[PDB]
């Protein structure tokens, strides 16, 4: 017997896609506290990771439990974000269960962690010749914080 | 199947050629061996017959 | 006694467990009183029916356009489990097999 | 507003079909096991005001 | 008509699309529920061809 | 990110290629696979239907995801071969025969 | 064209027989 060998392969899906936003935490004029670092649920939207993840000028970005180039290729509910600004020396020390200073005991992640982890370089905002006295931090804390 | 040699990884866009630049990776790691390791870290030794 | 189909309208994904439920009634306010709505006040003489479902096999009749006409269910009496048996509208003499 | 009475019941006929699917169909009968409301039923009647 | 609707049934395996099973597991786990099929099928063949 | 709690709410859009036809191949509509040729139909469907059936395991039309388009499916031509022949003892010619 | 007689017509309008399409999805050949 015989049959004619397809040549092509064509998929479809509807055009609105409903991207309800991902920027507003990345982008914003004020940025939560170290010690009250906030939490944001979000749901029903549609991920934009692959454009964001590849080129978006982020100096230092790194998944644990996953490849980036495949997490725009499975589904989640309810993905949470954070959002805070730390110093250049703390970048390092953030791992999960990772243990540093009293301060760096005030945020914790779970030993078997899977997610990512995001952080860009910003040396012109708050960086003031003068001094950048208005936002304050946590050095001497007698308490230690659970994962997320 | 055997991987021999060296490859410059690339997971960006723009290929680095050794830059080991944005998004450039170098495919290999070293393991880190001590008495004080735990078990589960423990370098065990295999062998395979066929 | 006539029949209609009943459409899809919303699939809502919530995922919360539902075991009793409760209707609202918007109440008017014969603002006459000084009391609002916990004193005198006047409507209509509305109502409402509710019925429960249970699992039941259906046979279903697709018109030439796509829209449901007429249902027969299954577990009626020994004319629709006969045509339940066979699919069929209409039957003919003789002796049938049932459950 | 607590005076009270017994509801009251009547007959669902032959009301109460849904599409299961978004299956299209033409001229066919088919053949379905899902909840639905069964012919002739014991429904009951809220005129409690 | 039996025949083709045969097609219709599990017989007993996760899904009766041949594509799924393929799309959704490793093919070392899939491929007890293909045997499941097939014998099913094969024998539903058998019967009509008697 | 959270584990499974509620159905999946979120992720990538994926993307979508040109519609092509008259030509039999692979197709994907989020939901149906296979391969054949798609051509123009003439059935309407209702507003909320997502593809028709003619019998078990039949897809007769598919709804196109983009324009609100009704593609018929038509499977690739085949069938079996057979070779006439007058005998090796005699010649040696053939006469192949498509069904 | 089909030179038949009377009742043989009557027998051919008597008896009445895409299902076929349905077979080519599977192979199936008539
Ligand atoms: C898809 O593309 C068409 C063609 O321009 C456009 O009219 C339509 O708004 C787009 N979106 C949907 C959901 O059809
Ligand atoms: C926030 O806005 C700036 C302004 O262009 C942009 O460069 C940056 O990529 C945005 N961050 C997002 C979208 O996460
Ligand atoms: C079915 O559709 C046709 C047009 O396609 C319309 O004229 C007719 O009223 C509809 N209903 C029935 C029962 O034919
Ligand atoms: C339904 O059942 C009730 C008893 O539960 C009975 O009184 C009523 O008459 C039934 N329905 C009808 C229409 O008779
Ligand atoms: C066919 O074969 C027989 C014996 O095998 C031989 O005698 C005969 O000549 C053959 N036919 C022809 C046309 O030669």
């Amino acid at each position: 017997n015989f049959r004619v060998q397809p040549t092509e392969s064509i998929v479809r899906f509807p055009n609105i896609t409903n991207l309800c936003p991902f920027g507003e935490v990345f982008n914003a004029t004020r940025f939560a506290s170290v010690y009250a670092w906030n939490r944001k649920r979000i749901s029903n939207c549609v991920a934009d990771y692959s454009v964001l993840y590849n080129s978006a000028s982020f100096s230092t970005f790194k998944c644990y439990g996953v490849s980036p180039t495949k997490l725009n290729d499975l589904c989640f509910t309810n993905v949470y974000a954070d959002s805070f600004v730390i110093r250049g020396d703390e970048v390092r020390q953030i791992a999960p269960g990772q243990t540093g200073k009293i301060a760096d005991y005030n945020y914790k992640l779970p030993d078997d962690f899977t997610g990512c982890v995001i952080a860009w370089n910003s040396n012109n905002l708050d960086s003031k010749v003068g001094g950048n006295y208005n936002y304050l931090y946590r050095l001497f804390r007698k308490s230690n914080l659970k994962p997320f | 199947e055997r991987d021999i040699s060296t490859e410059i990884y690339q997971a960006g866009s723009t290929p680095c050629n050794g830059v080991e630049g944005f998004n450039c990776y170098f495919p290999l790691q070293s393991y880190g061996f001590q008495p004080t390791n735990g078990v589960g870290y423990q370098p065990y030794r295999v062998v395979v017959l066929s | 006694q006539g029949f209609s189909a009943l459409e899809p309208l919303v699939d809502l994904p919530i995922g919360i467990n539902i075991t009793r439920f409760q209707t609202l009634l918007a109440l008017h306010r014969s603002y006459l009183t000084p009391g609002d709505s916990s004193s005198g006040w006047t409507a209509g003489a509305a109502a409402y029916y509710v019925g429960y479902l249970q699992p039941r096999t259906f046979l279903l009749k697709y018109n030439e356009n796509g829209t449901i006409t007429d249902a027969v269910d299954c577990a009626l009496d020994p004319l629709s489990e006969t045509k339940c048996t066979l699919k069929s509208f209409t039957v003919e003499k003789g002796i049938y097999q049932t459950s | 507003t607590r005076t009270q009475l017994p509801p009251a019941y009547t007959n669902s006929f032959t009301r109460g079909v849904y599409y299961p699917d978004k299956v299209f169909r033409s001229s066919v009968l088919h053949s379905t096991q899902d909840l639905f409301l069964p012919f002739f039923s014991n429904v009951t009647w809220f005129h409690a005001i | 008509n039996t025949l083709v609707k045969q097609l219709s049934s599990n017989f007993g395996a996760i899904s009766s699309v041949l594509n799924d099973i393929l799309s959704r597991l490793d093919p070392p786990e899939a491929e007890v529920q293909i045997d499941r099929l097939i014998t099913g099928r094969l024998q539903s063949l058998q019967t009509y061809v008697t | 990110f959270e584990l499974l709690h509620a159905p999946a709410t979120v992720c990538g859009p994926k993307k979508s290629t040109n519609l092509v036809k008259n030509k039999c191949v692979n197709f994907n509509f989020n939901g149906l696979t296979g391969t054949g040729v798609l051509t123009e139909s003439n059935k309407k469907f209702l507003p909320f239907q997502q593809f028709g059936r003619d019998i078990a395991d039949t897809t007769d039309a598919v709804r196109d995801p983009q324009t609100l388009e009704i593609l018929d499916i038509t499977p690739c031509s085949f069938g079996g071969v057979s070779v006439i022949t007058p005998g090796t003892n005699t010649s040696n010619q053939v006469a192949v025969l498509y069904q | 064209p089909s030179k038949r007689s009377f009742i043989e017509d009557l027998l051919f309008n008597k008896v009445t027989l895409d299902l076929i399409c349905a077979q080519k999805f599977n192979g199936l050949t008539v």
